[PDB]
């Protein structure tokens, strides 16, 4: 009785590329097998070398059909996504729900991160919750993202060289034995080394520093360069901070940030980029810009 | 009661503390109401419904829509006077959604009134909203008059009349602009004896408001009273209050005449045309503002397709030309994004000895422009000038331009080059492309993207088969095979479906010859990607070979690629046997 | 003879040079002749006559009197603050400092200016309150207060006006950005009401004030909306019953945020309204605090459980127990649910204790 439920999820992602939200009771089903699918992932999700990685989207649904055009369909071409994609975007309820459908249909092809944003107190505050209940009219499809984000990784690790998470390094984690022994399974507390790898953003001081968002750490890079030697890894890629190039090389190329959401907010105009890893590792950029087109 | 009893849909089930519920119960009525009785109905539930509804907005909507509808349920139409006080009592809310709606239903069903009926209750009815102390009744007063002046008697409508000059005549705004935007519906009163007399004045009164939006709303509606077509008076009684209208200080008034320049040209006439908005159309691309002139760029195509034929080159020639280089030279992005779109259109008109001399020059200039979306507009209605223009004389000079613009570094451009291509290279020959533009294909299906690359592929089996399958086996096939022995799994991908979209018009021969070894080949790849894919296509390639080589090779390829390890490729392989019919 | 080069000097700054348009010195002499003229006829008392008055008046028309060209707002929220359209501030600053000190004049003459300041003046004075950037409204704004305290005359038509703007603004379109320069200047204005409460004054509140929450920008200018709204209920505790079935029937169940501010602005009016009068209203109004209480969002549970920190709530609370009875399941159910906030726990865990420390059920 799978191939009738392969075609359902083919149909509901279907719709969902025509820019069309699911229903409450398909979403709550389809949460629950993302949580059965995704409890089985490590703390640090092993990926192989063929994959694409990819920054912030925040919802911007037009800008993740340019990514797919840009670096294929979600089917063929392997996908890494760092995270974040409530709030801040008209259209996030479409975005989690194509990502999670197509996460539920290809766990092997595509894989999905953590965010610091996919948290109950950030998605109210800055908004998902408001668009929850306006395309809804309850807040039954937002607990059911929110208890989904929950079992979403928190960092990557593909070919066992280049380390992927969403914010950065931790001062209470120094090898990804520390990661692996985290309890993934929890809101994002507001510190300690998951808010720190959700939080963290790279620094141009040294050493150790107070993030200005008031979560997280700033490291220089001396810290990174410590952490790729002493996990033997070759390159950070983190997205979270913006940057005007879409992908910005920083540290002596020992951390490189991506963002993959062009024109933040409608406001910024800054370009996005997403990174390709060949058979071999070999990496690549691809930048491209926006697509173009009472109380009750 | 077969349905919900009537004492419980009365007293026990509108209970109105309950929003959701008594919205629900509003909705539904409907049931309920057909099995009442028609009589009972009208007789009972009608106050009853109109008492009772105290004021929220979602009950009060449900109530007008269904007194819209129940035009049938009343049982006669004798008796619709009864659904005339509820939808009065609702239009005087302060909501404008309910009490549009409101006057949508009364309007609806003001044509099934009987003369005896409409007389007695919608005469007054109308007299009252617009009396109305309030400004919401006062507004939903004159949406009742464009149907309740003609149907009623000669008498009556004399008084009609004066009752809407008085409403018109308001000391608020928000009446001032409904009788504005409401006046072209109700303007349609035949008698032109009358409206000479008595409206036109009312018209410049109106066009002279101190307020802009009443201005704008009544040089907008100016196109109903002007579909008259009085050519023999426009001059002394419609034409002044345009061209005052023209020079406009509050500029949106400008702008909705720039909107609505094209749909006052169908009525203003020829002469009148020539003589006066000529002269302002010029006047009017020549302004400061930029939404103006991007509407008069935008409709310059439409406003010179449909002038009269009699001496368009002189007049275009002498007027339009001269003015439009200070557009196309202008600093505005969206003038010349809107310009570039249109101004292609001119071609055949301009004649072919005198559009090869002034059109291209201006033609060449906004293709080079630094705007993207003015190139990618220029490349999108480029197959106009190719048949009013040889394809020799258009090779000579806008070829070398778009055939070096198309590897620019906007996507968008190349896809539409390439999309466009099939055309011109199927007029220029099929030897031309191939000798010159062989190098620019091969760039294309070599690009990152995968938009690109499938439009490319799209070109080729469009081509493919306006130029036969020689052209085929000989060029093509090897260069395709080629590009399969590259490193990026997103270019092998690329030749794996090309492989398929070249079978599928080929045939079997060339499929059988050449593309099945390179598919049954390209199954052994290590990469998951490339090992699935290649079922994908074998999904489709199937049918196009015959029944021998199937069981000969094409079988024990699957039934070996069925127990890969990987579950997606497996699944693959099973729907690809299933097909393929292979039990 | 003194008295011809006052209005012979107005001929140079006549004309405009245009911000858009490079400029030479032009530019600088006409700010330079502002900039003497204001200080002139700030320290120079008594030069002004009648003939000047029509001069002046003729000049401010043709200098502040336009529409904005057309603007662009591709975001709707304010946080860009950047007046691209406006560039020519630092010119019309001088002509508004002028205007404004000579109406702050102590010998000016309101019937002589009359002649001249008409409905129509005041309709072109008006329509600059579109403004885009905030340094003109304020000063309009003030304008306004200053044209108001002296022309008692055109109240009026100014609060017709006022009126038309606000029907406008609610039903049509929300694109005037300067209703909080008025709102705060109608809040101050009203404070002024030393007569008894007229019919027209009363309903005005009602039919104008009360259904502008329903704004979609409420959170641009909601203190100064309940200020205003307040300030009535100071001058006469009689028609608070009114306005609280009205907050209540236009409460925005759909925006959070919304719900934030009616929260505040309602704590904010229960400090005013007597016990007698708040029985009329006990009933409903904790009826509905207790679906919003039992919300699962933060903010909103926290400021409604806030109300138990002022004096004159706890008191109001206090003085029956029949109010307890439908927040009892609220708090009961509110513990059970939503386990990732503990701090809304706690809230609510402390408030049923206060709650049980009166002798209730
Ligand atoms: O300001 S309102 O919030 N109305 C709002 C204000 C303007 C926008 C809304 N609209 C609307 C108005 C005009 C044109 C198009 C519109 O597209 C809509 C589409 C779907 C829902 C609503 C609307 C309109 O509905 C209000 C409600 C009730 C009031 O009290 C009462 F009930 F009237 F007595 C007072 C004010
Ligand atoms: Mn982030
Ligand atoms: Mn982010």
């Amino acid at each position: 009785d799978e191939k009738v439920f392969t075609k359902e999820l083919d149909q509901w992602i279907e719709q969902l590329n025509e820019c069309k939200q699911l229903s409450e009771s398909q979403v709550k089903s389809l949460c629950e097998k993302a949580k059965e699918i995704l409890t089985k992932e490590s703390n640090v999700q092993e990926v192989r070398c063929p994959v694409t990685v990819c920054g912030d989207v925040h919802g911007q649904f037009h800008d993740l059909m340019e990514l797919f055009r840009i670096g294929g369909k979600s089917p063929d071409t392997n996908y890494l996504f760092m995270g974040d994609y409530v709030n801040r975007g008209y259209y996030s309820v479409e975005t989690v729900t194509l990502l999670v459908a197509l996460k539920v249909r290809y766990r092997e092809r595509i894989t999905i991160l953590r965010g610091n944003h996919e948290s109950r107190q950030i998605t109210q505050v800055y908004g998902f919750y408001d668009e929850c209940l306006r395309k809804y009219g309850n807040a039954n499809v937002w607990k059911y993202f929110t208890d989904l984000f929950d079992y979403l990784p928190l960092t990557a690790l593909v070919d066992g060289q280049i380390f992927c998470l969403h914010g950065g390094l931790s001062p209470s984690i120094d090898t990804l034995d520390h990661i692996r022994a985290l309890d993934r399974l929890q809101e994002v507390p507001h510190e300690g080394p998951m808010c720190d790898l959700l939080w963290s953003d790279p620094d141009d001081r040294g050493g150790w520093g107070i993030s200005p968002r008031g979560a997280g750490y700033t490291f220089g890079q001396d810290i990174s360069e410590t952490f790729n030697h002493a996990n033997g890894l070759t390159l950070v890629s983190r997205a979270h901070q913006l940057v005007m190039e879409g992908y910005n090389w920083c540290h002596d190329r020992n951390v490189v940030t991506i963002f993959s959401a062009p024109n933040y907010c409608y406001r910024c105009g800054n370009q996005a980029a997403i990174m390709e890893l060949d058979d071999t590792l070999k990496y690549s950029f691809l930048q491209f810009d926006p697509a173009p087109r009472y109380f009750l | 009661d077969d349905s919900l009893y009537p004492i419980a849909v009365l007293i026990d089930e509108l209970r109105n503390e309950d929003v959701q519920l008594r919205l629900n119960s509003i909705k539904k009525l409907s049931t309920i109401a057909l099995a009442l009785g028609v009589e009972r109905t009208r007789s009972e539930l009608l106050p009853f419904l109109t008492d009772t509804i105290y004021d929220e907005d979602e009950v009060l909507l449900a109530l007008a829509e269904q007194l819209g509808t129940f035009t049938t349920l009343v049982g006669g139409p004798e008796y619709v006077h009864c659904l005339l006080p509820p939808l009065e009592s609702l239009a005087t809310v302060e909501e404008t959604v309910v009490r549009d709606k409101a006057v949508e239903s009364l309007r609806a069903i003001s044509h099934e009134h009987s003369p005896s009926d409409l007389e007695a209750h919608f005469v007054p009815l109308v007299k009252r909203l617009a009396g109305g102390d309030w400004f919401t009744s006062r507004t939903s007063a004159c949406g009742l008059f464009s149907v309740c002046y003609p149907r009623v008697s000669s008498a009556v409508k004399a008084e009609l009349r004066q009752y809407f000059r008085n409403l018109c005549s308001d000391d608020t705004p928000m009446v001032r602009r409904a009788a504005a935007s409401k006046l072209g519906e109700f303007a349609k009163v035949l008698e032109l004896d009358n409206v000479k007399s008595e409206i036109i004045p009312m018209f410049s009164n109106l066009a002279s408001d101190e307020q802009d939006s009443v201005r704008l709303l009544a040089v907008e509606a100016c196109v109903n009273i002007a579909q008259l077509l009085p050519q023999e008076d426009l001059e002394a009684l419609v034409m002044p209050t345009l061209r005052q209208a023209a020079e406009d200080k509050s500029w949106r008034v400008r702008y909705m005449v720039a909107d609505k320049f094209t749909e006052l040209q169908k009525a203003v006439g020829p002469e009148i045309t020539k003589t006066d908005l000529v002269p302002a159309f010029q006047n009017l691309m020549k302004d400061c503002e930029a939404e103006v002139r991007a509407a008069a760029s935008h409709k310059v195509k439409e406003f010179c397709e449909n002038l009269s034929a009699d001496c368009r080159e002189n007049v275009i020639m002498s007027q339009i030309l001269p003015c439009i280089k200070e557009l196309v030279s202008d600093a505005n992005q969206h003038v010349k994004s809107a310009l570039a779109s249109v101004i292609m259109g001119l071609s055949p008109i301009l004649g072919k000895d005198n559009t090869i001399e002034h059109l291209l020059p201006l033609f060449l200039a906004q293709l080079k422009d630094e705007c993207p979306e003015v190139r990618l507009n220029i490349i999108s209605n480029l197959d106009c000038v190719n048949e009013v223009i040889g394809i020799r004389q258009l090779s000579q000079s806008l070829l070398p331009a778009i055939v070096e613009l198309a590897e620019d570094a906007k996507w968008r451009v190349r896809l539409a080059i390439i999309e466009y291509m099939p055309l011109l290279a199927g007029q220029l020959g099929v030897e031309f492309f191939d000798e010159k533009l062989n190098s620019l294909c091969m760039a294309w299906l070599v690009d990152h993207v995968y938009a690109i690359r499938e439009a490319a592929t799209s070109n080729l089996k469009k081509l493919v088969e306006k130029f036969g399958k020689e052209w085929a086996h000989a060029t093509i096939i090897p260069k395709v095979l080629a590009m399969s022995g590259d490193p990026n799994y997103l270019h092998r991908m690329t030749t794996l479906f090309c492989i398929n979209v070249l079978s599928e018009v080929c045939g079997q021969d060339i499929t059988t010859k050449h593309m099945l070894p390179t598919v049954l080949r390209m199954a052994g790849d290590p990469v998951a990607n490339v090992r699935f894919n290649v079922a994908k296509s074998l999904q489709k390639i199937g049918p196009i070979l015959d029944n021998s080589t199937l069981q000969s090779e094409v079988k024990p390829i699957l039934e070996k690629l069925t127990q890969d390890q990987d579950v997606d490729v497996k699944y693959f392989a099973q729907e690809a046997l299933t097909v393929l019919s292979l039990a | 003879q003194e008295l011809f080069c006052q209005k012979l000097q107005q001929c140079c700054i006549l004309f405009d040079f245009m911000d858009s348009v490079s400029d030479l010195k032009s530019k600088e002499i006409k700010r330079a002749t502002l900039n003497e003229l204001v200080e002139y006829v700030s320290t120079n008392r008594g030069v002004i006559v009648e003939s000047a008055y029509s001069d002046i008046v003729k000049m401010i028309s043709a200098n502040i009197f336009r529409t904005l060209p057309p603007s662009d707002n591709p975001d709707f929220d304010p946080e860009e603050d950047e007046p691209t359209l406006e560039a020519s501030w630092p010119h019309i600053q001088l002509v508004y400092e002028f205007f404004l000190r000579f109406l702050e004049s102590p010998d000016f003459q309101p019937s002589i200016a009359k002649r001249y300041i008409d409905q129509k003046f005041v309709q072109q004075l008006l329509e600059l309150f579109d403004s885009e950037d905030p340094r003109e409204r304020d000063f309009l704004k003030t304008v306004l207060h200053r044209i108001y305290g002296k022309f008692l005359g055109l109240r009026a038509f100014i609060r017709k006006q006022i009126n038309n703007i606000f029907l406008r603004f609610i039903y049509e379109t929300e694109h005037f950005n300067g209703v909080a320069e008025l709102l705060e200047i109608l809040g101050s204005i009203i404070n002024g009401f030393a007569l008894p409460l007229k019919a027209e004054h009363k309903q005005f509140l009602m039919k104008v004030l009360i259904p502008m929450h329903t704004a979609k920008g409420l959170a641009l200018f909601h203190a100064q909306l309940a200020y205003c709204v307040v300030q009535f209920l100071e001058k006469d505790t009689t028609l608070t019953e009114p306005v609280i079935r009205g907050l209540l029937k236009f409460w925005p169940k759909t925006c959070s945020q919304k719900e934030v501010m009616f929260l505040g602005e309602i704590e904010e009016i229960l400090d005013v309204i007597e016990p007698t009068q708040f029985k009329k209203i006990e009933e409903p109004l904790f009826k509905q605090i207790s679906k919003c209480v039992s919300s699962s969002h933060f903010q909103v549970a926290e400021r409604a459980l806030y109300f138990w920190n002022n004096e004159y709530i706890l008191s109001l609370i206090e003085e029956n127990i029949d109010k307890i009875l439908p927040i009892m399941f609220a708090s009961l159910y509110k513990i059970s649910k939503e386990h990732w906030n503990p701090t809304i726990v706690a809230l609510v865990y402390n408030v049923l204790k206060t709650l049980m420390e009166m002798n209730g059920k």
